[PDB]
């Protein structure tokens, strides 16, 4: 059961991709703002969240959040960008950084639509290192989100 | 609120996939909603 | 809009995939036995199938088959597979021929599940010169299908 | 029935794209069904 999804929702004429998530280890990973919570169907039947965290916009389904690969500092990540309508695109990438006052978080700048949200950034071992789908527009208009990570626990 | 899931393929990384993108460094503020700013985000 | 897509029905597990089909010029194209002539929802709304060859296990969609790219009888081709719950992959191939007593039929020996049928097969300009998704069982428990390809 | 259709991607030929399968010269027959035989097929 293991790999990536799309987060879908029932319309009235079809269907509309609305996000991205992660299966491993029976535990379904996304970013929180893609469900806001709601159970999903699936596969395994209803599927219910486990563990959320609005302001890292993480959510979990079935169990602890099971994501741990960290990114390098120094590497290059691929995006496994999964865009609504679009096929799955592995896209390379050397990682920015955002600055808080509080730490240091990897940053990608690589832009896809509302709805990609979800999408794995992995490592060369194929592990998620992070979330693609949370960050900001720069002042050119471009997107930078954040490699989002979760504590595993 | 009927929301689904769809398995969309395997998680693998790609030799010699396409590079590209720059290596941004910015200043960001991080608000109790998750909504990041610069000293909608969410796609 | 133009492209391959999945055909999709509606579960309470969520979904499930029965076919792939091409959109050109404003008309869907699958197999006959993918839909047998239901009606498709869609983005756009229901679309309804204006031709269909049950022997040819076609059908189409708002419109006239438009697909008119033909194998050359020479080169490589590619299968621009989608298959059920997996990632879109284009497999490159040089294919084979069913020997019908009433023609030649160009086959690409190359195996996928059901649901899969419908996956355009391209040519080197990215043309379809048909689906993928109605041939035989090999001996050996192989698949071979045809290059099923109607007329525009 | 609630059959739909959803967009899976863009149609494209694949540069450098994995070579698999051989080449069959097969003596086939096509049914009024649209079966083939030789001397269930659809996926
Ligand atoms: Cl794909």
């Amino acid at each position: 059961t293991d790999g990536v999804y799309r987060v879908m929702t029932r319309r009235l004429l079809g269907s509309t991709q609305v996000g991205v998530g992660v299966m491993q280890e029976g535990v379904f990973h996304t970013m929180w703002h893609v469900t806001k919570g709601a159970a999903l169907r699936s596969g395994e039947g209803r599927l219910d969240p486990y563990w959320g965290d609005v302001k890292q916009d993480l959510v979990s389904y079935c169990g602890p959040w099971k994501l741990d690969a960290a990114w390098d500092g120094l590497s290059e990540v691929q995006l496994l960008a999964v865009p609504p309508g679009e096929r799955a695109k592995n896209i390379q990438t050397l990682p920015g950084i955002f600055k808080t006052k509080d730490g240091d978080i990897g940053a990608v700048a690589l832009d896809y639509p509302a709805g990609t949200s979800g999408s794995p950034i992995l490592d060369k071992c194929g592990r998620v290192i992070g979330l693609y789908g949370n960050g900001v527009v720069i002042k050119n208009g471009s997107y930078v989100s954040a490699i989002t990570q979760g504590k595993r626990e | 609120v009927d929301m689904y899931i769809e398995r969309a393929g395997d998680i693998t990384w790609e030799k010699d996939a396409e590079v590209t993108g720059n290596s941004p460094r910015l200043d960001v503020a991080l608000d109790e909603s998750g909504d990041f700013s610069l000293v909608t985000g969410k796609r």
